[PDB]
């Protein structure tokens, strides 16, 4: 937690610049009170100006980016599409069914 | 405790082609037989 | 209509439409099917089929339904259709039955947790105290097994589920499965003064 | 006639049926989803007991 | 005739039944015991059916060293001459020469 408003980053390597890396993010806004332009993530922590659902986990507890929120059946890998070629099949057949259905008599 | 999972085709998919073999087996049948009946009145 | 999933539904359906139009258009063309209607039949000439388009649906919702039908196939092909389609609805019926019996006797043999020891056993639900608040280190220091296989859970998680202070701990079980092990009274004052939380074991 | 409607009814919600079944359209499909309730209400029955 | 009796036979075997039903008290004595053949193989093919689909118990296709060879479908492997490929090499038993092969 930097405590002021002004950050210092440093790292001393020494003839072992084969180190892994740094890699850090700093998340701004801890200070302010909560508003209504701004979101509650968690205790004295709200920072958004933009960065809600961001992409990055930029919170120190998962709520400023985490989880943020018929046509299911039809939403098949083929299931749906062998049922559809299989209902064209059907189309054909009840099409087919109503010829005779009206055309032939007794004897 | 993993066992509710609602039956598909991935576990029910041999009645089906078992019907289909039996509908090509009823139209190759019922045509023999038509033949038969036909050649015996002829 | 939950135990089979919503693909064979459709398939039934479709298969339905199909097997009831093949035993249709078979039954319109047939050498044993027609037949003479009256009666007292003294061999006269008004033979015909007895099979419509309604007349095969029907037939064909009626097996699929297990309830029966009206008529009577005669020729082999008929027949023999009649009977795949038999054996294919008694099938899936089964199936139907036998999948909903499975839902129902899974579900009714759950155990919700109801004591510390049969928490320690299962393993989704992660745990939790609010860290150093003497309540965890009560863990820490124990020397019973199954508290110390739940501080070796503790451990491992080690910040991924151990909560700094009481209400983000209370939302934290609000919105999501977890344990948080803290002190009675505070337990009665909020289970008492909200919902949804029981007190679990003793 | 009313008494064997409610007999065709009360020997449909057992698996039997009477030889009463519908002869026309509009009836058919009252009797086809009598038949359907009374399948589900026998085949949940029987898995709730089991 | 020829035909109908295997009609009917196959037609009790599921639960609707053709409309031959017998008249003579020399054969519905078949009839009935049938019926209660086909009676208790679906009623029991339903309750072994939900058994297996709510109790379940799937086994392992391999169970020992040995069925890895002559199998020759599984395709299985090791470290680059490590430790095992050492054993592996040498190991005279012949159990195991297949294995290596």
């Amino acid at each position: 937690m930097l405590k002021t408003g002004v950050g210092v980053i440093r790292m001393w390597a020494d003839e072992g610049s084969r180190l892994s890396r740094f890699r850090m993010l700093f998340t701004s806004f801890v200070e302010p009170p909560c508003t209504s332009s701004t979101f509650f993530c968690h205790s004295n922590m709200c920072i958004n100006n933009s960065l809600v659902c961001n992409g990055v986990q930029n919170c120190a507890y998962p709520w400023d980016e985490n989880h943020c929120k018929l046509f299911e059946q039809i939403t098949k890998t083929h299931g749906t599409i062998i049922g559809v070629t299989s209902g064209i099949v059907l189309v054909l057949l009840i099409i087919s069914i109503l010829v005779q259905v009206k055309q032939p008599r007794k004897k | 405790s993993k066992e509710a999972s609602a039956l598909g085709v991935q576990n029910i998919g041999g009645i089906f082609i078992v019907l289909a073999a039996g509908l090509v087996l009823s139209v190759f049948v019922a045509v023999g037989e038509f033949l038969y009946k036909s050649k015996k009145n002829a | 209509l939950n135990p089979l999933s919503p693909d064979i539904w459709m398939y039934v359906l479709l298969a339905c439409l199909g097997v009831s139009c093949v035993l249709f258009v078979i039954a319109r063309f047939s050498p044993y099917e027609w037949y003479n209607p009256h009666p007292c039949n003294p061999d006269s000439d008004v033979v015909e089929n007895n099979f419509t388009l309604l007349n095969s649906f029907w037939f064909g919702v009626g097996a699929l339904m297990q309830q029966g039908s009206e008529l009577m196939p005669k020729a082999l092909s008929t027949r023999i259709v009649g009977g795949i389609w038999w054996f294919f609805t008694l099938i899936i019926i089964s199936s139907y039955t036998a999948n909903l019996a499975a839902f129902l006797t899974v579900e009714r043999m759950e155990s919700p947790i109801d004591s510390a020891d049969d928490l320690a056993k299962q393993t989704k639900i992660e745990y939790g105290a609010v860290e150093d608040g003497a309540t965890m280190t009560f863990f820490k220091k124990s020397k019973i097994s199954t508290y110390d296989k739940m501080w070796a859970f503790m451990s491992s998680r080690r910040q991924s589920v151990l909560v700094k202070s009481n209400e983000e701990g209370i939302q934290r079980v609000l919105t999501s499965d977890y344990a948080f092990l803290m002190e009675s009274t505070t337990i009665e004052f909020v289970t008492q003064r909200n919902c949804n939380l029981t007190q679990i074991g003793g």
